[PDB]
């Protein structure tokens, strides 16, 4: 789960 | 003879529907010519206006498919249209789904295929209309690939459609025995659009206004259609020689 | 033979006679026309008084759609009421989506395209009306007509119905007269004048005139009714020009 | 409408017969001869390929007898691609029976289900009927060895001995004539021949036009073997009867 | 994250951080944050990394089929796009978008797309992480009809700070200017921005 | 309820020199009761044996469904399903129900017909493929079969010397498990003849 | 509006004909002759290109089509019909077969699988048959290299070799004279030229002929190496130069 | 609901049933026969979930009468225990799956052999000499382990069963109003009226 | 001839013969008379019997407190749109508390006789409407048929000799449009109006049935004893 | 698990470990991360193993009938677009984190996938519990116009890191080179720097050592 | 199930  | 009114085979083996469906191609009365050069592809078509209440620059059967395909429509303006916008959803669904623009070959074979079913399911008509899809393919360079009503489709050195397509066929067929190449070698693509509309003259025997043609052309990475003043310029070059 | 029987079915011409046919029942309706000017399209139609009885100012034919469209049609009249009820429906769904009002040529596809769809199946019979309808957008003033095959191009001026050949010859002489272009207010009047002369095809009955226009200077780009003053001093100009 | 164009494959005539079912029975009757004999000891499928030619692959070839399962088998007569839809459906059907009851399934109920899919075509859904006649041969432990043919009415009965396909009306008169009860497989085997060799519209019966197999229960002890007879097996067994 | 969208004379400037983060673990840290939807529209992202591309490639395939019928479409269409996936899908989507075009008529154009998928039209837009700690600052620096060197300093020194503060935001500062002369693409390094 | 230690019971394959040895204990429970001491985990399809340990009602739900699919694919194909194929079959079969999986743990065993080659595999619940030369390991006694197995086994074992290898290896194994035992079953599989021994095992 | 043709457009004559069937076979008929010969060591499938144009790129129309590593088939006929079910035979060969057994297909379960399409045309609601005969050449491990033909009706036959559509007749009687069960692939190749030579009428060399073959492994096509199991595929299309090399030894 | 026992012996199967239909702290009735008869020679026996148990029972019932009819053939007990089985292998991955649990006691015509299948609401098939469901089994299974032989007659099978009955009487904590017994045999199913 | 098959084809000329076909059994149905004043709208319809042992078929249908028609023609077909008309009336009060337009009601039942004319399997209904309503723009009259046609009139009549009636109202315009605040006064001229299309049978008791909707007047039908007044 | 990709000048190179676990336990001591989508597209794959492998195949098969369909060489950006658009549609429920490496007419190319359908650019990417350890040795060592002998060396040095410090990884190197103009070769086992050490006895049994109660001969045969 |  990648965030920005 | 209800084999003549759907799409089932007629007791010599034919479909009187599909072949009817291409007599309707000539219902306009207009004749188209493709070409290609080194860099790009040149497809060129007459343009009758004959209602002098038309507004004229909506009048038109070149369309601009993606930013890289262009197609030009013999047949009537309905079923033209009809193809057009399935053509522009199927182009954009595409690259879409697998993250490259679609070439000119895999979409006129795509919009061959849908012409195909339309050939063997009897609730759909086949369109009265010839598909000639031109683009500069970032793989196989400048290509020309046509389409009809029976579901054929085929790649073109060069293609003529409607109804003096023989005369200009066996003109461009002369030209290619002489220069012995599958291509006009030429640098610009403002001189592929002369040798087009200059072969169009000698083929049909007439002369051609800035508002009687209409032209496409397509180069790397866009496809694009040339203005009244933009073909002006380019009769004025031919006459000028 | 038997290729007329049938919708969707080819003749060995290459002829959707269905479709042919259903022009029979546009011709057979009463005269509609527009005329595109400076900024702006006009729309005016001929509406036969068949009685006494009919309520003036209250038989409303042309129908507008979103609120910068204008629709008026020939022929079958339910038929062009389906037609612009699938038009508002496809100016609802584009301006949900793209926020904008939908152009008028983006408009004429949507019509075409449904139109083209009804000659495709012989489940379905094909539209009997011609439609003219167009308004005004972000590129300016667009008229278009569209016909039950599906055909439609741009128009500087348009004419369908039973004096469709009476009013053409009208509208071919405005288009050679004023090449520079015709003014909202002065095209409301040629309209008037047009249906008028057009009614020399359809003179048993007397007729009422209706007209409407949308135009960038007079009605802010909206779509309007002609209506009191301006309509009766274009009736009057009309009135002027026969005699 | 589409009405303009419906056959309406499923309706009766005033006579109260349903016409696409009679043609496709005429339609049978130019195929290939299949028959079936029932000895007490095994069963007989014969069948004659349709005019063959010199360059067809014979060995590795089945147009005729199709297997279902480990103790039923199947003849054919009409077309191939119509039989092959309907046997994939017995196949799967067999199946369905020994997964959900952990028995194989009894001959006649397979025999039923196909007649049934078959009497659907004839009554709703407006296709075309299969135009198959079907010869099953099969085994189970509550009636034994087991005869049956359906055909496109979807009207199935049991036999002792049956012909489907062309010269019906000749092979049963043979047939009629020449078998009884007592009989042995080795028998039966030489009738099937016989009957092929004189109904035949060909000049002399060969090993190369015959599709021939046999359900005995000639494997070790109280369990059935099919054999689907190999080109060479039939090539001596049309010799060991004196046919060539 | 750090993204911002500025409107100046010429135009419209997007500037974003490269940081992605999964927890504290920096997962890419040449994360390329601005992405083309159209020739002249471009957009920031912020949110989900799987939300936001997916909601990217979306409009990308809405605008191309748009230029297909009707030609080149407006930045207020664009947002209205991004606005109809995010808010009729605002149950099953963490993003955050600033949507930033260049029309001939409009000039730049700013509109912002918080959570809620609600549009917001702005001389300037700030969002994600980073952008909390230059609420203050950008509010008491930004100009209307600033020049292109200004808007660019502007950007750098903004985001700057919210990557300072922000342990979610850093790398490098990617910037996109959309004006009638094209397209242009700028890179400033940490050795640069850091000790502004 | 963890669906998978409910029933109990261990399946181990191993390979030899021109054979492959597949085992499984004999106990069926629900939870601490025993239930049945005849409960067999080995199953074979012509000359592919599949072994299944996990929730019961899934291993026989399992063995029917593949009886049914090497049935039909024998009729169509017109000769036996080999163990690589199969192997792919079960694999299909078990993440076809990827979000309602079967709570079962199959080993596949058997000689390859065509090449000769002794063939084993292990799957997860979800069907993912674990081949494996050596050995093959599975059920409520899995850690305690790993390590019978890594210590025991060794490469190109006989016939009758393979057998004494993983009978050890499943006996010792399911004696320090609750769930497993009650008795025991080896296959000993040859290129054309298959030995089936039931072992004498404590019965607690 | 929707397909209310939900009825059979084929169905049985009082003389118990299927018309459709008939008239597809005589379309079938009316199409350019293509042949197939099976060797001990491979197949040859071979077929005229009739080229439409001679503007026309005869290299972008591709008559025979490889449907598997080890399957090819070729058609006389309708092309647009021929392409479509070149299109759903690839397809089912992976969803019906690959995504289940991890492998590809044997040939005659493909065929059986092609045929199937082909007889649904035949029964199913508002649809015409397929106006093709197809060859279908394949090999796989457990019946070897094998020759299958596929007519409208759904129906396939296995052949040693045959030929399809404008010349069968005249063309399969030569093959019955110079066919025999020890024929090596090159022995074959020979033999489909010289067949093929008869029915063509213009121009016969490498640019107007299409031959394909079901032969050996090509580890240089598989595109990659290090699985050694992995040896590549038996079709391979000859090349314009191929044949005109075996055209000149005729 | 609560005990269901079942002993095969040589020639018969035996089922003893609870009579006790509790809810909350009331027995509701204490003469309920918790039993179909599926087909002349083949008798299943239930426990579970209110309600379940009997709408799947008659369910099962109604499906083998429908087969005798249409194939005027009785199902072997193996047959009619693989199609329960199914049923609740079905079941279990069910919206709502059926919680019963049944014991089938049927004699094979066919082989002239008494069989008894145990089958809990998993569809966890088993054939056994003895079987039990719930917590029965607990005193049960090791009862018979000593007590049974694999020849015994139905006399000596009933006085085998008296004695686990005895046993549950003694030890279990719930009051379940005795047993009704059915022996399953060459000649059919009879029930046991004094027990 | 060839082209009356079914609603989905036109003839040569450019003609709905299945349409027309379904005007036809209007103008079998029995009269029906409608007018209006500014104040007041008036139904005035002749019932029609089997026999003298049969009742009159009711011609008058209640759509709203505001709203109603009456028919001519296939009567099953006037229930299915006046259960149409209903529903719409009803609609426009519960979602947006607001009275039907009478305008509004004839689109409406235009739109949805159209849809029968364009698709295959479906017919043409098989009635002819007369709908009166008083709305927020005062008093309405509409002719509805099956064509699609929907037209608002001051006075008309549909059915068998109609075309009496018609001309009566025709010549009278100038009179009955006046009659405003006079319910009885309104009446009685649509009953003289439906006098003129009567041939050897007269209005009697259980024959008459006349409605009225207006300012001060929910649409209200009167029968049997109530209509005595009239005659 | 532990994979890497490393792009060089003419190409890319991704590297893979050879441990399967379930849980502490270790199922695979010689597994195959390393997957073919096409010819010149190779894929390695953490996560759950059954995702990784099934999703893989799958688009595998779409990617060779839509070559077939176009008469052309599969592209990598293709292969990526059906696989993000396909694990986005499961919101996560497919557990598969693939790197995907490849060749084709566009060029050499280097992308990663995470389970949610979010995708990466790089020059050098790692993935699995011992991308930590992988990432370190790439930050080290990387730098731009890498040789393939200096490619294949850097993502082996970044597996190994992988191999001894983190648990979940161990066993062997697998190795696929993708260079352009050229066949991609698949090194399977390209290092095995942990053989297992001669055992100190054989464990060989007496024969007869096990108690027997029945034997029969099984019918495999018809 | 396996993790790697
Ligand atoms: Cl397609
Ligand atoms: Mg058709
Ligand atoms: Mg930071
Ligand atoms: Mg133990
Ligand atoms: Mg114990």
């Amino acid at each position: 789960f990648l965030w920005x | 003879g209800y084999d003549r009114h759907i799409t089932i085979f007629s007791p010599e083996g034919r479909l009187y529907q599909v072949e009817y469906a291409f007599k309707a191609t000539n219902q306009t009365n207009i004749n188209s010519l493709a070409v290609r050069g080194k860099d790009c592809t040149v497809v060129i078509s007459q343009k009758k206006v004959p209602d002098k209440l038309l507004d004229p620059t909506t009048v038109s059967y070149i369309f601009c498919i993606s930013r890289t395909i262009g197609m030009v429509v013999n047949g009537p303006i309905p079923d033209a249209r009809n193809a057009a916008l399935r053509a522009k959803a199927e182009a954009a669904e595409f690259r879409y789904k697998y993250g490259y623009d679609m070439p000119c070959d895999v979409l006129a074979k795509r919009m061959a295929n849908l012409s195909q079913i339309y050939t063997q399911r009897a609730y759909m008509r086949p369109l009265g209309v010839i598909l000639t899809f031109v683009s500069v393919d970032e793989e196989l360079g400048p290509s020309i690939y046509k389409t009809d009503p029976a579901g054929y489709y085929v790649g073109y050195k060069a293609t003529a459609t409607g109804p003096k397509q023989q005369e200009i066929t066996t003109n461009l067929e002369n030209h290619f025995k002489k220069s012995k190449i599958d291509h006009i070698n030429e640098e610009s693509w403002e001189k592929v659009v002369e040798f087009a509309i200059t072969h169009m003259i000698d083929a049909l025997g007439t002369e051609f206004s800035k508002n009687d043609l209409e032209v496409g052309v397509a180069t790397k990475d866009k496809f694009f259609t040339l203005s009244a003043e933009n073909i002006e310029e380019r009769l004025v070059a031919i006459a000028e020689q | 033979t038997g290729y007329d029987l049938s919708n969707s079915v080819f003749s060995p011409d290459g002829r959707n006679f269905q479709v042919e046919y259903a022009v029979k029942a546009v011709e057979n309706g009463t005269t509609s026309i527009g005329i595109k000017c400076n900024d702006g399209v006009v729309f005016a139609v001929e509406k036969l008084i068949t009685s006494k009885l009919l309520v003036p100012q209250k038989n409303v034919k042309i129908q507008v759609v979103d609120r910068h469209i204008g629709c008026v049609y020939s022929g079958l009249i339910p038929d062009g009421r389906h037609l612009v009820n699938r038009g508002r429906e496809e100016a609802a769904s584009f301006k949900k989506l793209y926020k904008t009002p939908i152009p008028i040529p983006a408009f004429a596809d949507r019509l075409g395209q449904y139109v083209q769809a009804h000659t495709l199946y012989n489940s379905v019979r094909p539209f009997g009306v011609s439609t003219i309808f167009g308004g005004v957008d972000k590129n300016g003033a667009h008229l278009y007509m569209l016909e039950p095959s599906g055909s439609y191009w741009g128009y500087k001026g348009a004419a369908t119905g039973k004096g469709r050949q009476s009013a053409k010859a009208e509208l071919e002489k405005l288009v050679d007269h004023h090449p520079e272009g015709l003014s909202a207010r002065e095209a409301v009047k040629q309209a008037a004048k047009i249906i008028y002369l057009a009614h020399e095809d359809n003179k048993e009955k007397d007729f009422e005139l209706e007209i409407s226009w949308c135009s960038l200077s007079e009605t802010n780009g909206l779509h309007k009714f002609v209506k009191g003053d301006l309509l009766q001093e274009a009736i009057d100009f009309a009135q002027k020009e026969i005699n | 409408g589409s009405r303009r164009y419906d056959s309406r494959t499923t309706i009766f005539s005033p006579e109260g017969r349903l016409y696409q079912v009679e043609y496709a029975l005429e339609s049978i009757s130019h195929a290939g001869t299949a028959i079936g004999i029932m000895a007490s000891d095994g069963i007989v499928l014969a069948a004659e390929r349709k005019v063959t030619s010199t360059l067809l692959e014979q060995d590795t070839s089945t147009e005729k007898l199709y297997k279902l399962n480990d103790k039923i088998a199947v003849a054919v007569a009409g077309l191939t691609a119509d039989a092959e839809i309907l046997i994939n459906t017995a196949r799967i059907h067999a199946q369905n029976y020994l997964k959900t009851y952990n028995e194989d399934i009894p001959v006649e109920i397979l025999v039923r289900r196909l007649s049934d899919i078959k009497q659907g075509y004839t009554q709703h859904g407006g296709l075309r009927p299969f135009g198959v006649s079907f010869i099953y041969a099969g085994y189970d432990d509550r009636y034994g060895y087991q005869l049956y043919t359906s055909n496109p009415s979807g009207n199935y009965t049991g036999w002792k001995a049956i012909s489907v396909g062309a010269n019906t009306s000749a092979a049963q008169t043979l047939l009629q004539m020449d078998y009884k009860d007592d009989m042995k497989v080795d028998d039966a085997i030489e009738l099937a021949l016989k009957t092929l060799s004189k109904t035949t519209d060909s000049s002399a019966l060969t090993y190369d036009r015959l599709e021939f197999a046999t359900i005995r229960k000639g494997a070790n002890d109280g369990e059935v073997y099919q054999k689907i007879f190999k080109p060479q097996e039939i090539k001596d067994i049309l010799v060991k009867t004196g046919i060539t | 994250t750090s993204i911002m969208a500025v409107t100046f004379k010429d135009g419209v400037i997007l500037g974003a951080d490269s940081r992605t983060t999964t927890g504290a673990y920096i997962a890419n840290r040449v994360t390329d944050k601005l992405t083309r939807v159209h020739d002249k529209i471009w957009c920031c992202r912020s949110g989900s990394a799987a939300d936001t591309q997916a909601i990217a490639d979306i409009v990308q395939y809405h605008l191309e089929l748009y230029t297909s019928q009707y030609g080149t479409p407006s930045t207020e269409t664009a947002a209205s796009v991004f606005k109809e996936l995010c808010y009729e899908n605002k149950d099953n989507l963490t993003a955050g978008i600033i949507v930033a075009g260049y029309d001939d008529k409009n000039k730049g154009e700013v509109y912002t797309i918080p959570l809620g998928g609600s549009v917001h039209k702005l001389p300037y837009a700030i969002a994600g992480s980073g952008s909390t700690f230059i609420y203050g600052y950008c509010d008491k620096n930004f100009r209307e009809n600033m020049s292109k060197e200004e808007t660019v300093d502007f950007i750098k020194h903004s985001l700057s700070q919210a990557i300072k503060w922000d342990g979610s935001s850093g790398g490098v500062i990617r910037m996109v200017v959309l004006t009638a002369a094209g397209v242009e693409r700028l890179i400033f390094y940490p050795d640069e921005y850091e000790q502004l | 309820s963890d669906p998978s230690s409910i029933n109990g019971g261990i399946v181990v394959a191993m390979t030899g020199k021109d054979c492959v040895a597949i085992a499984c204990d004999l106990r069926l429970g629900s939870q601490s009761l025993g239930v049945s001491n005849k409960f067999e985990k080995i199953f074979h399809y012509g000359h592919v044996f599949l072994g299944i340990t996990g929730l019961a009602t899934d291993v026989t739900t399992l063995n029917e469904m593949f009886r049914y699919k090497t049935n039909l694919y024998k009729l169509k194909e017109e000769r036996a399903i080999e163990p690589e194929t199969f192997t792919q079959l079960v694999s299909s079969s078990l993440y076809e129900r990827r979000f309602g999986p079967y709570f079962v743990g199959p080993v596949v065993a058997g000689i390859n017909s065509k090449s000769g080659k002794p063939f084993i595999a292990g799957f997860d619940l979800i069907g993912c493929i674990d081949e494996a030369k050596d050995f093959i390991v599975s059920g409520t006694a899995s850690d305690q079969l790993f390590g019978m197995c890594e210590s025991l086994y060794e490469p190109n074992l006989e016939p009758e010397d393979l057998f004494e290898t993983i009978s050890q290896a499943l006996l010792n194994a399911a004696d320090r498990d609750a769930l497993s035992g009650w008795g025991a079953v080896v296959y000993i599989i040859k290129k054309d003849e298959v030995v089936k021994r039931y072992l004498k095992m404590r019965q607690d | 509006m929707t397909d209310r043709y939900s009825f059979s457009l084929t169905t049985f004559s009082p003389s118990g004909k299927l018309g459709q069937i008939d008239y597809a076979l005589t379309a079938v008929k009316q199409g350019v002759t293509s042949l197939g010969i099976k060797a001990t060591n491979g197949v040859v499938i071979a077929t005229e290109k009739k080229s439409s144009s001679p503007l026309a790129m005869s290299e972008t129309l591709s008559k025979v089509s490889l449907l598997t590593p080890d399957i090819g088939a070729v058609y006389s006929g309708m092309g647009p019909d021929y392409r479509v079910l070149v299109d759903k035979s690839r397809k089912v060969a992976h969803t019906s077969y690959k995504r289940i057994y991890g492998e590809y297909p044997p040939t005659k379960l493909l065929v059986s699988e092609v045929a199937k399409i082909m007889q649904e045309a035949t029964q199913s609601g508002g649809v015409r048959p397929f106006g093709v005969s197809l060859l279908i050449a394949g090999h796989d491990e457990f019946n070897g290299f094998s020759l299958y033909q596929v007519d409208p009706s759904g129906s396939y036959f296995p052949w040693k070799a045959t030929a399809i559509g404008k010349g069968s007749v005249a063309a399969k009687t030569f093959l019955e004279k110079r066919w025999n069960d020890e024929l090596e692939l090159e022995d074959a190749i020979h033999i489909a030229l010289l067949t093929l030579k008869e029915s063509v009428e213009g121009e016969f060399n490498g640019d107007t002929i299409e031959l394909a073959i079901i032969g050996d492994e090509n580890p240089d096509l598989l595109g990659y190496t290090g699985i050694p199991t992995d040896k590549g595929p038996r079709f391979r299309k000859l090349t314009s130069q191929e044949i005109n090399d075996r055209l000149e030894a005729l | 609901m609560d005990i269901i026992l079942g002993i095969r012996v040589q020639d018969s199967v035996i089922l003893a049933s609870s009579k006790a239909v509790t809810r909350g702290i009331s027995v509701l009735k204490d003469s309920d026969d918790k039993t179909r008869q599926l087909s002349p020679h083949t008798l299943m026996s239930f426990a579970g979930e209110a309600g379940d148990t009997v709408q799947f029972a008659e369910y099962i019932q109604a499906n083998i009468q429908l087969y005798s009819i249409r194939e005027d053939y009785e199902l072997s007990p193996q047959a009619v225990s693989s199609f329960v089985r199914q049923e609740l292998a079905k079941s279990i991955r069910s919206r709502r799956p059926y919680q019963v649990n049944v014991l089938i006691g049927g004699y094979d015509k066919k082989k002239n052999k008494p069989e008894l299948y145990q089958i809990d609401y998993l569809g966890t098939k088993v054939e056994l000499p003895y079987g039990a469901h719930g917590y029965s089994g607990f005193y049960t299974f090791s009862l018979l382990d000593h007590h049974y032989r694999p020849d015994m007659t139905t006399e000596e099978g009933l006085d085998l069963l008296k004695l686990c009955v005895q046993e549950l009487e003694k030890r279990m904590p719930m009051d379940f109003k005795g047993v009704i017994v059915k022996i399953v045999d060459k000649d059919g199913i009879r029930q046991v009226d004094d027990f | 001839n060839n082209y009356d098959g079914d609603t989905v084809t036109f003839s040569p000329t450019g003609r709905l013969f299945q349409v027309e076909y379904a005007l036809e059994a209007i103008k079998q149905g029995s009269v029906t008379v409608g007018l209006r004043s500014n104040t007041h709208a008036v139904l005035v319809a002749l019932k029609r019997n089997a026999d003298e042992l049969s009742s009159y078929q009711k011609k008058i249908i209640k759509c709203d407190e505001h709203m109603g028609l009456s028919l001519a023609g296939l009567a099953p077909d006037a229930r299915v749109l006046s259960n149409y008309l209903r529903q719409q009336c009803n609609y426009s009060s519960l979602v947006f508390n607001r009275k039907l337009a009478v305008e509004r009601a004839g689109h409406l039942l235009c739109d949805k006789a159209q849809k029968n004319t364009q698709s295959y399997g479906g017919r043409p209904y098989g009635v002819g409407l007369l709908i009166i309503g008083y709305d927020k723009s005062g008093a309405h009259l509409l002719e509805f048929q099956p064509s699609g046609n929907v037209t608002e009139l001051y006075g008309t009549a549909i059915g068998a000799r109609s075309q009496g009636a018609k001309t009566y109202l025709e010549r009278t315009l100038d009179t009955f449009i006046k009659i405003d605040g006079n319910p009885d006064e309104l009446i009685k001229a649509g009953v003289e109006a439906i006098s003129q299309s009567l041939r050897d049978e007269s209005l009697t008791v259980d024959n008459l049935s006349i409605a009225i909707v207006g300012k001060d007047t929910p649409f209200t039908i009167y029968d049997g004893e109530a209509v005595a007044k009239y005659i | 698990t532990t994979i890497v990709g490393v792009k060089f000048n003419n190409g890319v190179v991704i590297a893979a470990d050879t441990r399967s676990t379930q849980g502490p336990i270790v199922a695979d001591k010689n597994c195959a991360k390393l997957h073919r989508i096409s010819p010149k597209i190779w894929c390695a794959g953490a996560g759950t193993a059954a995702d990784t492998e099934a999703v893989t195949q799958l688009i595998g098969s779409n990617i060779e009938l839509h070559s077939l369909y176009t008469s052309r060489e599969p592209r990598v950006v293709s292969a990526l677009q059906m696989l993000k658009q396909h694990l986005f549609k499961y919101q996560g429920h497919i557990g598969a984190y693939l790197i995907v490496a490849g060749v084709d007419p566009t060029g050499s190319h280097l992308f990663s996938i995470h389970a949610h359908g979010s995708t990466d650019v790089g020059y050098y990417l790692s993935l699995g519990s011992g991308s930590l350890a992988a990432m370190a040795v790439l930050e080290s060592h990387w730098k731009q116009d890498l040789t393939k002998e200096e490619a294949i060396k850097l993502a082996s040095d970044a597996i190994q890191a992988g191999i001894w410090n983190d648990l979940g990884s161990g066993s062997n190197v697998d190795v696929c080179v993708m260079e352009i103009g050229k066949d991609a070769e698949y090194l399977r086992n390209y290092l095995t720097p942990n053989v297992r050490e001669e055992k100190q006895k054989s464990y060989k049994f007496p024969r007869g050592t096990t108690a027997v109660l029945k034997e029969s001969i099984v019918n495999i045969c018809d």
